[PDB]
């Protein structure tokens, strides 16, 4: 669990075809504003 | 082109009926994939007759389609007409539930390699159970996603939680300013996540994690409910009780973050959190484990005294010997 603390210490550091096999990662774009952009 | 026609005409008889149905019988197909045998149970496909490719191609087709119609244009235009997001009361945090468990049973199954050529296809299994969690959570709004991820915190089940707490995560990590609703919403995570940390060395400290993310992303406009968190902190800094390096390192770093963004809030707990740090540091300067440790306990001390100088001076003595 090295790896968690490597972040926090980054996450202070701020403070001064892929086969996926993770759910840690982009943030999905809603799709239902997608669909009202565009064909509505 | 065989795949575009049928799946339109699949998609067409899908879209026929009403939401509620069609993601009800996701599920069941859900379940259904569940209970394959993988070489009492209704027999709907016939693995006696079709071979074991026949059947790795229907798994693959099956949760092609899943992610191909939750992003289908005829599904969505069947939801804006139903009225919208609102139609899916109760549906949303069982759907949740379901594809989280499928995903990690799958990914346990791959665990199970037999080698030979099973082992691309259980990646590609993996990569498009993946892409039905990222289209899920795309039909979901931010609004009702802190209430399911909420339930989902609240799921026996261990890599259930951890998914839910990545994909809060993934969502405070995207740098975008939040409505005040909003953020009163995420704001009443904090006791949960605060219980959680209170199981898994993992989820306590990714929920540490969760709770240094909330810190930076609305700490400053917002420092009260953020002032039990730091209590809690110093309860897993003292010595008296024995932690986990991992977890004792994040303990140390949302201390830091917390008393950074609760500069003058902190003065009551410093005489109990100052005399705790020291000591730990005295053990992690005997350990020579990692730089990790140590690097944390120095941040600890840093935040500390840069945020509040004026205030360490009958302990003054003490830090000088650890400087040192």
């Amino acid at each position: 669990s090295a790896a968690l603390l490597r972040r926090g210490l980054e996450l202070l550091a701020a403070s001064e075809q892929k086969l996926r096999n993770s759910a840690k990662g982009k943030v999905p774009k809603s799709a239902l504003d997608e669909y009202r952009k565009r064909e509505c | 082109a065989i795949l575009e026609a049928d799946t339109e005409f699949w998609f067409s008889v899908c879209c026929e009926f009403s939401v509620q149905h069609q993601i009800q019988s996701l599920m069941n197909i859900l379940q259904y994939l569940l209970k394959l045998p993988e070489e009492e149970m209704l027999q709907v496909f016939n693995v006696e007759t079709h071979t074991s490719k026949q059947l790795r191609h229907f798994k693959f087709l099956s949760v092609s389609f899943m992610s191909q119609l939750l992003s289908s244009n005829n599904f969505l235009k069947k939801v804006v007409e139903s009225g919208g997001p609102e139609i899916l009361k109760g549906l949303e945090e069982r759907l949740l539930e379901t594809v989280l468990g499928y995903i990690s049973a799958v990914a346990q199954s791959m665990e199970r390699n037999a080698d030979k050529l099973t082992v691309k296809f259980w990646r590609a299994l993996l990569s498009k159970a993946y892409d039905l969690l990222d289209k899920v959570n795309a039909l979901l709004p931010t609004e009702t996603f802190i209430p399911v991820i909420r339930g989902l915190v609240g799921n026996p089940l261990p890599s259930v939680r951890r998914k839910a707490l990545d994909l809060l995560n993934n969502k405070l990590q995207q740098n975008i300013s939040w409505k005040k609703t909003i953020v009163t919403r995420f704001l009443k995570l904090v006791p949960d996540l605060l219980a959680i940390v209170q199981e898994q060395a993992i989820n306590r400290q990714t929920a540490l994690y969760t709770l240094k993310l909330l810190c930076k992303n609305f700490g400053a406009e917002n420092p009260d409910p953020f002032v039990p968190v730091l209590n809690t902190a110093v309860k897993l800094i003292a010595p008296e009780r024995k932690e986990e390096k991992n977890v004792l390192g994040s303990a140390l770093l949302c201390i830091a973050e917390v008393t950074s963004t609760l500069e003058a809030l902190a003065i009551p707990q410093l005489p109990s959190l100052m005399p705790s740090l020291l000591t730990t540091m005295k053990n992690t300067s005997e350990l020579v484990s990692s730089e990790v440790y140590l690097l944390s306990a120095l941040a600890a001390l840093q935040k500390v005294v840069e945020t509040l100088p004026h205030f360490i001076s009958p302990y003054l003595e003490g830090i000088l010997s650890q400087v040192i």
